[PDB]
């Protein structure tokens, strides 16, 4: 995708999904009224965010499209997963090798091997500059 | 005997204000300190060895982030051999197109791009702003909150808001647990003021999240950062942690920034001796680096530190063309009170007001100062007669416009009644016809009737605890008679659905039209380029109250 | 020179006690507060007002930070029933108790300008409720949107010099008051 | 009714005065449809067709700008140049100001105004800092009261001059005060620094034999209009109002023309022209006259086109007008037009910011109820607001902060010197007790009452009797004042030279004439042109309540 | 006169004259006690308005130098005959040869060449444009 | 409906009456004055201040033009004593007197704004008593600083209206008031 198809609600509606494989056509008053849809259908796909990432690097933006990369690994991770990993890369609350079990999560458990190279990244970072569990 | 010429100066308010002079050794100056590092980086392939006179072994977790993902390597060496004085010139330029000035700017260290700014005056600084600005447009921002944290006040506030022209709205508690009531009113109050408004509940960074996976918020802002490793370490956060947070909020499908401001480290007393435009340089590199879109920069809650200092105005201002210079959204702040004098707040306020950011505040308050649960910001509700004729006199575009008092009597109550009816469909205590007719025409919360809390405390807490979500507030809309305010309810969710509006400036306009940085891309070259106030909006802005007919005259 | 060092503080083993921990240039190379009102009248409303409780108030100095947080946490590290107040030299406090995160609460103070000697000794009783496994009402505070602005820069050059008396690795020293 | 617009109606902005356009009848700021193409035609060396009109239907304004006010040399080559590319290269860093100045020169009217009405405030400001005929900017104050008290003048004046003011002008609420108003003047602005200059500004005529008697050191309020029936009714010509000017020059004093948008349309004779239109005509007469310099920015008729949308931008424009005209410009910010601090603050920056040569033409060193211009866009209890806003933003408005003593110290020398000029002129008295109040007065609400019936006579008997400047200097040596008496002499010398006439020129350090002829703004983009730094920067550091950290 | 001669009160002193035949160098203090210079020794030459429009030139300001000729040679009017003629170009106030004959007298009279041409055009275009004696 | 043409106004030829000239719209297709108050009252109150002191009021309409100085010089010429008062629609008032120059007056009141009925009767009188060959003191009005900014737009818009009612080349007519 580039910035020729963005917006994608107006250039290919088509093309987005919702994460119980639904099209965006679907979201009208009537299927929210029958809960033919409710809340767990109203959440972004990876397929989304690597569009929008892909569109992120053709307008000249690649962190920000590292981002959106990340966050399609993270829609597999549940919300309260999510909280505790975030929790755990704050300075002092986790050792080196349970940083490594958490990017062993996020690989081996959810495909997330950006977001594992990331946390992986930080152990490495965090004992150098004595961020760790104990220092 | 004293002079009276000297009394009637001392009773001026601006003297009322807190000034201090420079101390350099501690850092307690705006910028251009002499401790500030000499601009340098080491590069060839893969990574940085020395970034501003820091070998790499000496890289703190902010060095390591910034030279590992903050800087566009294919031009750093080119772009830290270039004069800065000529850089300066290229980015006040017209004729240096932003598409050219990007990969270089992008590509400078932080004490690169500081000492490129420090050569500039600001109306230097302004004309290359109205350059650099990601969005063509310049938007605002509008704080929506009152010391009651009643929800029918703060739709109906939302709704006003929303139609004198904010397109971000922004609330908060006085109270924590009301928090699931300020998100549902605001962000139901904006839909019937203008569809597509976008609206967040800055709260703790957890719970924030939370509000947000359940439907309630479009974005998050107030994820600090910080410029120095001891300041971040005592925020108890590391880059890292702030960057799994942001793409956490995407994979949700909610966009968000970071905030950041100049003075925040000198004031927790750990400067590292620099100055403070330096220090704010780095925490927009962490933004740049984490892969985030925007940022809300410009002091913001530590404005009276270089507001006290000389050239801390101009260094506020400079540290939104740096953020904007790295292709980042500014949310360039005007959203917190700092002096005591008219004359003053103009001044900071017209810096941004003039070229234009992507946000010129990042909280106009839309309540009265009084309510205003931020403390108070730089702008207030009193303020918008004076905001709009400053806007005619000059023909700028400063993202508001004049309106007719009974159509904002109109959208108000149309508020308070959609309101009314989400807590009659959702159980919530319930909203009377007096509470609709109170917001209807209040001015603040003095106007309003008191409500239970305990109650409402309560009620609210089960919204989270039970994951009630957004698709419940557009049933009740739907069943109490508002199909339209339920229909572009299901437009703003679908709208984190395709992810088109978490890039860079991004805000919804017409009928569910995502104009962003990528679609509504800067173009200004010069005079009679780039956005011009012109055509209806123009007429809109010119249309002030009091503007006598000479047909009637 | 009214506070003396008397050795490393103490662990408290009895819920009995309140903790007022101050920072490093409490009482020593500042006297007063960030609008004038003197150290000592501090210190003695706090007490009173712990005491008036029937709870003892024991004071320390915190040494590794100046971060009125941190100060309170080893503060409420020693308090034998886990309630700490945390106060630096500018007059920001803090009402900590053990177990929660460092930077999390149960009262704040966030705007020393604001604070007057009642609500001091208020600040005292409230840490004693929390003490006693009691629920009281907030400490209440006057407001000002200009406080903040006009004495943000005063309060960060008094705690910059409060910084310099910081000592790395040295615990806290429990202080006998006059 | 909405309580949120009832305070938005007790707002003073709400108080001030708005109108729609009237595009008809001119009532309209700029980018009028009624405003001509610009178009000129040469034909051996003299203009024949000027801007759509033939030189058949010329009137007396378009002969006097076709004859003397355009630049034939290239008329038509920047005639064919796009407007867009012109007012690119007049925002645009890396093309000189001694570059631009051939071309804008050779513009017609309607050529220039439609060149800047391509530009925001932003870019106009950004063309202002190059095109500013000096490199230093400086300011200009209104030293008045209420009653003419001479005493008061003279203290007002040397705090003025203290503060950092290089012109000065007054002017009378009795018009037969005049003459002591002058000397009051000139005495105290040479006390506070010597080198100020100083003007009275009075009915025309008059206003001359002063300045003939050596009373005055430059005049500024000389008008000129946009259309021939509103110069007409102004009873001059521009004929009339260049032989003027030469005439003040052949007395060595400087001067400058006053003009401003709104003018026209308010005698009703606007033509059906824009406000910016007119006033470019305007800006070409002082041009076309040989006049160095220009009091413009709308100045008394800016309740017009501050009543109209863009009007404050359209005020903006005209400065820049004149500037890129190669003219001095006075920038107006002289005259009351709003309720509003927000307002008048936003309408001070569109000059403050970029600097011009005198930022205002008359921000009033006295409070305002003293202003005896009706009131300015500042008076002297704005000064600290002033002082904080250049030290916020590291800008030179041309001030600086002040110490109490220090303006205790040079108000009580100025009053003491006119005390001796007073004696020595057998003029009414000032008692030392008039001294003491006026050392330390605010305003005239301070100071003692003077028999205003025998000042005036003695007053009158100044003219009357040809008595010059040479007395004043002579009761100064004479009543123990040598060091004032010998700086007023170098003030009438200044005369000699014509140094001082030259475009932009103020007199400071020791007699030292700084003009755009050896201050020629060179500005080439950042770190170049004129910047605040080193002593001048650690002067504006300095304002009262700075607190020392060491202090704390 | 170039740029570079500018200020003339810094580069050529020793050139200032009055229209009296004194120097610069006459008006101290002492000469003013004295009255040895008195006020009418105090006026511009027009020698001085011709180095100063000299230099205006070289500065680029054409018009702004034609003033300064024209001033020049109105040093030699007398300061009422000044007022009489700004009065006489007013609108209204004199018929065509009024003004011609101000013209000739400044011609002939006071050698003011550039005034003179001045004045004459200011009578031709007042018959144009109806600004004369008995046309209102 | 008050004022009625009765012919082209006659010369005065004694030292004896004031003229009070108006503008071609006074008292026609405006009624009021800047501020609301209306025509009648005012000539009415101009008219009571000339009678009281011992003169006759005489009340033209001029065409020529609608600037307020030239309509009074053309009510100078006409008054046999050489007084008169001109008065523009919008209220802008002048007394002036034959043999001084068109833009030089007596009294100018340049704030329409500002006049009261009352101003307006001191006119009457203090023209009255130049008339006579006295030196009055000057009629005083209140001062306003905000009153020039706040009116100007309005002022040049009325100025604009009455102006479409000048006649080139038509003598003043002499005005019957009711
Ligand atoms: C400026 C400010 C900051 C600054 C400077 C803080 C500093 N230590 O120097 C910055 C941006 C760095 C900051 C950081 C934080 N802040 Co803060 N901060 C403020 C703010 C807006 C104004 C305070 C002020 O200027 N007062 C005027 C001065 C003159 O008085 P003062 O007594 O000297 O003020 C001092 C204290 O307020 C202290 N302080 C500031 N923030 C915080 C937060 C905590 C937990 C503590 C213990 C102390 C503290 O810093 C000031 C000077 O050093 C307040 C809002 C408010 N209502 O006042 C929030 C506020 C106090 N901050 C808050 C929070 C949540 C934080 C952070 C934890 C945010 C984060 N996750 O990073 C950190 C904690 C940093 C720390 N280790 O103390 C919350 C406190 C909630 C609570 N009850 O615990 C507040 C109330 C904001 C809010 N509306 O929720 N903050
Ligand atoms: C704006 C203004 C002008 C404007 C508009 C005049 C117009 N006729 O439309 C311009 C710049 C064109 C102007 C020109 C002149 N003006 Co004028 N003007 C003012 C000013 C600053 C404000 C008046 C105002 O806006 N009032 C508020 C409005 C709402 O009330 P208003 O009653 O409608 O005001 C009208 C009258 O004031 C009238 N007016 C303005 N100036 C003059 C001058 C004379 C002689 C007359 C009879 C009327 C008149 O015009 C206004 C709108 O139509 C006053 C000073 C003051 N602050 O009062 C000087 C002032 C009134 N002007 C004065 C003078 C001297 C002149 C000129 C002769 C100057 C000149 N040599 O060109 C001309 C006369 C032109 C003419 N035929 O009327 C003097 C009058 C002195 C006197 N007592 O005789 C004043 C008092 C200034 C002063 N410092 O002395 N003026
Ligand atoms: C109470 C600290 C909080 O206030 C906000 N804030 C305001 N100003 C700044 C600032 N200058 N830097 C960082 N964070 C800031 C931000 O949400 C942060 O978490
Ligand atoms: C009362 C008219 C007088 O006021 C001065 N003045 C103020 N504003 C303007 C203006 N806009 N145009 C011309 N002259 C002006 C000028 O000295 C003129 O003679
Ligand atoms: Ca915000
Ligand atoms: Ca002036
Ligand atoms: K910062
Ligand atoms: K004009």
């Amino acid at each position: 995708a580039r910035v020729s198809d963005y917006p994608l609600a107006n250039k290919h509606p088509e093309w987005v999904k919702t994460a119980t494989n639904k099209t965006l056509d679907d979201f009208t008053l009537e299927n929210v009224l029958s809960n033919k849809v409710t809340a767990q259908d109203m959440r972004i796909t990876p397929e989304t965010l690597r569009l929008q990432a892909s569109i992120a690097k053709d307008a000249g933006r690649d962190r920000l499209a590292m981002n959106f990369e990340r966050a399609a690994e993270l829609t597999a991770v549940p919300d309260d997963r999510i909280l505790e990993i975030y929790n755990a890369l704050r300075p002092y609350r986790s050792t080196k090798e349970e940083l490594l079990a958490i990017a062993d999560d996020l690989e081996s458990r959810y495909q997330a091997k950006i977001c594992a190279a990331f946390v992986r990244e930080a152990a490495t970072l965090y004992v150098e500059r004595k961020k760790l569990k104990g220092d | 005997m004293r002079s009276k010429r000297f009394e009637a100066l001392a009773k001026r308010p601006v003297n009322q204000d807190g000034f201090v002079k420079e101390w350099i050794e501690e850092g307690f100056i705006a910028m251009e300190s002499p401790n500030d590092p000499k601009p340098s980086i080491k590069i060839v392939n893969g990574a940085v060895t020395e970034l501003d006179g820091k070998p790499v072994s000496d890289f703190d977790l902010i060095d390591h982030f910034i030279a590992r993902y903050g800087i566009n390597l294919n031009r750093a060496e080119e772009v830290m051999a270039m004069d800065s004085v000529k850089l300066a010139n290229m980015l006040c330029d017209p004729n240096v197109k932003r598409s050219e000035i990007v990969p270089l700017t992008t590509a400078m260290t932080p004490a690169k791009i500081v000492e490129v700014v420090s050569h500039m005056n600001v109306v230097e600084m302004m004309m290359a702003m109205q350059k650099m600005r990601a969005r063509r447009t310049p938007s605002q921002q509008a704080h929506v909150t009152n010391v009651k944290d009643n929800p029918v006040q703060i739709a109906a506030d939302a709704a006003e808001g929303a139609w004198r022209g904010f397109d971000e709205q922004e609330t908060t508690v006085a109270v924590a647990r009301y928090a699931p009531f300020n998100a549902i009113a605001l962000l139901v109050g904006s839909q019937v003021g203008r569809p597509g408004v976008l609206t967040q509940c800055s709260l703790e960074e957890a719970t924030e999240l939370k509000l947000g996976m359940l439907g309630h918020t479009c974005y998050a802002e107030t994820i600090s950062v910080y410029g120095t490793e001891p300041v971040f370490t005592d925020g108890d956060d590391t880059p890292w942690s702030k960057g799994f947070l942001a793409s956490s909020y995407a994979s949700r499908g909610l966009k968000m920034r970071f905030t950041s401001g100049s003075g925040s480290e000198v004031q927790m007393g750990y400067a590292e001796g620099k100055s403070m435009l330096y220090l704010e340089a780095r925490c927009i590199y962490i933004t740049k680096a984490a892969g985030v879109q925007g940022l809300q920069n410009g002091s913001v809650s530590c404005i009276g530190v270089p507001s006290a200092v000389p050239s801390g105005i101009r260094a506020v201002l400079a540290e939104n063309l740096i953020c904007s210079s790295l292709d980042l959204e500014c949310a360039s702040s005007n959203d917190q009170t700092f002096t005591h004098s008219d004359m003053r707040r103009t001044a900071r306020l017209l810096m941004q007001f003039l070229p234009g950011t992507d946000f010129i505040s990042s909280g106009y308050s839309a309540v009265p100062n009084y309510d205003n649960m931020f403390a108070g910001s730089n702008e207030d509700a009193e303020d918008f007669d004076d905001y709009n004729v400053i806007q005619r006199d000059l023909k700028v575009d400063g993202g508001l416009r004049p309106v007719r008092e009974e159509d904002v009597i109109a959208i108000r109550n149309k508020a308070a009644r959609a309101l009314q009816a989400v807590f009659a469909g959702m159980g919530l205590p319930p909203i009377t016809d007096e509470e609709v007719e109170a917001a209807t025409y209040a001015h603040g919360s003095k106007d309003m009737p008191e409500r239970n809390i305990v109650e409402d405390i309560k009620f609210a807490q089960e919204i989270i605890n039970k994951n009630r979500n957004g698709l419940e507030v557009v049933k009740a809309l739907a069943q109490g008679g508002f199909t339209d305010v339920a229909q572009d309810m299901l437009n703003i969710q679908k709208a984190k659905l395709t992810g088109d509006y978490l890039h860079t400036s991004a805000i919804i306009v017409g009928d569910g039209q995502v104009l962003s940085a990528v679609n509504d891309v800067n173009d200004y070259a010069g005079p009679a380029t780039g956005y011009r106030l012109q055509g209806e909006r123009w007429e809109e802005i010119k249309n002030i109250p009091g503007a006598l007919d000479p047909n009637e005259d | 020179g009214f506070l003396t060092e008397v050795g490393e503080a103490r662990q408290g083993t009895q819920q009995d006690e309140v903790i007022i921990a101050v920072g490093p240039a409490f009482g020593l190379a500042q006297t007063v507060n960030i609008v004038g009102i003197p150290h000592k009248s501090i210190l003695r409303e706090v007490i009173a007002g712990i005491e008036e409780e029937g709870i003892k108030a024991r004071v320390i100095r915190c040494f590794k930070s100046s971060d009125v947080a941190f100060v309170a946490v080893e503060g409420n590290r020693l308090s034998g029933s886990g309630i700490s107040i945390g106060i630096q030299s500018k007059g920001t406090t803090v009402i900590h108790q053990q177990g929660l995160p460092p930077l999390s609460n149960l009262e704040l103070f966030p705007q020393a300008p604001l604070l007057t000697l009642e609500t001091y000794r208020q600040i005292g009783k409230n840490a004693a409720r929390y003490a006693k496994r009691e629920s009281p009402q907030p400490v209440p505070t006057l407001n000002d949107q200009m406080a903040r602005p006009k004495y943000q820069a005063k309060s960060a050059i008094l705690h910059i010099k409060e910084t310099k008396y910081v000592v790395t690795g040295k615990n806290p020293q429990e202080l006998r008051v006059a």
